[PDB]
């Protein structure tokens, strides 16, 4: 093999393992349904504002 | 101070423990992650974690957080681990 080409590979691979976290914690951390309720409990205060 | 006249002061000779300093403050917890009442408290209550120096041993820090069994510390920044030594990052 390769050992620079070898550890080349698992960043790629770790790449898209962070990717996907960060698409993860970005959406996902909460149903949609809770992240709607959220939204609109803010309602009353963007009124005041 | 507080060593030099120790035993003058209250009584005995004693031993530097640590310096520790006490974040004074009212934090807001940022969280991606739904948490129940008791795990914002949680969260609440690490945010007042103690920065500064310590004397490494069993004893000090078990003493300065009776919690503490193994792993990582919310009360004092330091640590210790299933074999029960001080952890590096203290």
């Amino acid at each position: 093999f390769d050992p620079a080409l070898l550890d080349e590979a698992t960043d790629l691979r770790n790449g898209a393992k962070k990717l996907l976290e960060k698409l993860k914690t970005d959406y996902f951390t909460r149903s949609p349904e809770q992240h709607l309720k959220s939204l609109a409990e803010m309602k009353p205060v963007i009124e005041t504002l | 101070l507080s060593i030099t006249h120790s035993a003058d002061w209250l009584g005995m000779r004693a031993t530097p423990a640590g310096v520790l300093y006490f974040h004074i403050h009212d934090p807001m917890i940022q969280s991606n992650l739904p948490l129940g009442l008791d795990e914002i408290e949680q969260e609440i209550f690490k945010k007042f974690k103690m920065k500064g120096l310590l004397l490494g041993d069993q004893e000090v820090v078990r003493l300065m957080d009776t919690t503490l069994q193994e792993g990582r510390s919310n009360i004092i920044n330091a640590g210790l681990k299933k074999d029960g030594s001080l952890r590096s990052d203290s």
